[PDB]
């Protein structure tokens, strides 16, 4: 794996 | 981008801190290859004497300069994508009122009540609320002043560099690859979404493969819509970028802003200008004040939308730089910042597109790290979009977003103190797609201690979410 990490962010938040 | 000058001048913006992420009862059971990001250069879990400051700003490999022919090609692609963009979104991109910038319209969310205000408000010791009446809809003294210096092109600022307090893979934690947020002055954030607010709201509402944007999507319900579209195609690609934000060249940035946010499409003459200020930035990191040419601050307003637009133009730019007579209907794509899923009935060679992305300064690798060779034939059930895998639900027959069990173990293993219960509810909505058995195992350490929603209560809710008829028909 390069810079792309498995666990960080989904979306920003809820719509 | 290119760092033009490193300077230690006067003040010291304290950004050094301890993580508020505490290990949970899950951590002892799962023991993930994951941990909180290093937020101090004297962290014992860092690799042999590696300076945290050194690695953080090492993403700036320079600012790739494009030739007059590459510029003319990128412009055509930027004009063509913007033509598609504004043809489906409309030209109702008029300036947003001071009120609507705070409260947000249909699609665009309200500005955050009290987050980091930026500069020079942090060098003063005051909040977002101490500057802007978020309850009302209007601003305070210096903000309505800053509004007018932005209006008159006079305004100049400095980006405050934050440290991202988050769970990261232990390899990246040890290497000290802590991600960073460039918190801009709150007046900049306000005025940006004054200029491009309705556009950003239209982007969110019209999210899909047509605009090439997943920004505004609800992965819980939209996975069915996305999953069916990309299943029709012969070849699907899972493209990966290396520091996508920092590597946007000044030539590509300026041209995109010049072509998408024109006054012809209904924008204010200061829509192009306010976004152009993001090209050459000043970064305040403690005692250091560093000027950066190229790349884009990872934390500004509409940062996900700008990168999505750029990612869309990049794919079109690269394919036209390699193949003959490439149009927008030759392929189809959806992107969220750097996250991207490409599809085409054509057998396109992405192994040959590498250097055409390098002309922009971007490095494309396959997300599936195996032999790092862009292979053909991959389907929708192979790609990882938004950390979510595309899976056919065996109960209803709809697409569902499944996260890898190792990732879900990582989220549950670490949480800020006194948030466990609300985070268990929130993560349970993400974990329900992993199956009835996995849901049980993932939440097993929490039984008797916290309230865990029954697998059925979240499944029946999800069925109503994807299609309101789907629950009623069964
Ligand atoms: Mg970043
Ligand atoms: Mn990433």
């Amino acid at each position: 794996g390069p810079y792309a990490g498995p666990l960080e962010r989904q979306r920003p938040l809820k719509v | 981008g290119l760092i033009v000058d490193t300077r230690d001048v006067e003040e010291r913006v304290h950004v050094m801190r301890k993580t508020k992420l505490a290990p949970t009862v899950a951590h002892g059971v799962f023991n993930p290859e994951f941990g909180p990001a290093a937020l101090s250069n004297k962290d014992p879990r860092l690799n042999e004497g590696v300076v945290l400051d050194e690695v953080i700003f090492s993403k700036h490999k320079g600012d790739t300069k494009m030739s007059a022919e590459d510029k003319a090609l990128f412009r055509r692609c930027a004009a063509d994508y913007a033509s598609r963009l504004h043809s489906v979104l409309g030209t109702a991109n008029a300036p947003l009122s001071i009120y609507e910038a705070i409260k947000g319209v249909d699609g665009l969310d309200a500005m955050e009540p009290d987050t980091a205000p930026g500069l020079p408000w942090a060098l003063q010791g005051k909040r977002r609320g101490a500057l802007i009446d978020f309850e009302n809809g209007t601003v305070g003294p210096e903000v309505e002043a800053a509004l007018k210096l932005m209006e008159k092109r006079e305004y100049k600022f400095a980006c405050q560099t934050f440290l991202k307090d988050e769970i990261r893979p232990m390899e990246k934690v040890r290497a000290g690859k802590t991600r960073i947020v460039d918190v801009l002055p709150v007046e900049h954030i306000l005025y940006t979404r004054m200029m491009i607010g309705r556009f950003c709201a239209q982007m969110h509402s019209n999210n899909g493969p047509q605009i090439g944007s997943a920004v505004g999507c609800n992965p819980d319900v939209d996975w069915q819509r996305f999953g069916t579209h990309f299943a029709q195609y012969r070849n699907v690609w899972d493209v990966d970028y290396s520091a996508f934000d920092a590597n946007h060249c000044s030539d590509a940035m300026n041209i995109m802003f010049e072509e998408v946010f024109r006054t012809e499409f209904g924008f204010h003459p200061n829509a192009e200008w306010i976004l152009k200020t993001l090209v050459n930035t000043e970064h305040a990191y403690e005692n250091k004040r560093i000027t950066v040419e190229g790349g884009m601050p990872s934390g500004c307003s509409a940062t996900s939308i700008i990168n999505t637009i750029l990612n869309n133009i990049y794919v079109l730019y690269a394919l036209r730089r390699h193949y003959e007579g490439v149009e927008l209907d030759t392929y189809t794509m959806i992107s969220y910042g750097d996250d991207i899923v490409v599809a085409s009935d054509y057998d396109l060679d992405f192994e040959a597109l590498k250097p055409h992305f390098k002309s922009l300064g971007q490095t494309i690798t396959p997300a599936d790290k195996s032999d790092k060779g862009f292979v053909l034939g991959h389907s929708i059930t192979d790609v990882t979009f938004l950390k979510r895998h595309f899976h056919m639900d065996y109960g209803t027959g709809f697409y569902k977003p499944v996260m890898a069990s190792k990732t879900l173990e990582a989220i549950l293993s670490f949480a800020r103190r006194g948030t466990i219960q609300e985070k268990l509810i929130s993560v349970a909505g993400l974990a329900v797609h992993s199956g009835p058995d996995e849901y049980r195992r993932l939440f097993e350490p929490f039984q008797g201690l916290f309230e865990i929603p029954s697998y059925r209560s979240l499944y029946l809710r999800w069925v109503n979410a994807v299609c309101g008829d789907a629950a009623a028909l069964e």
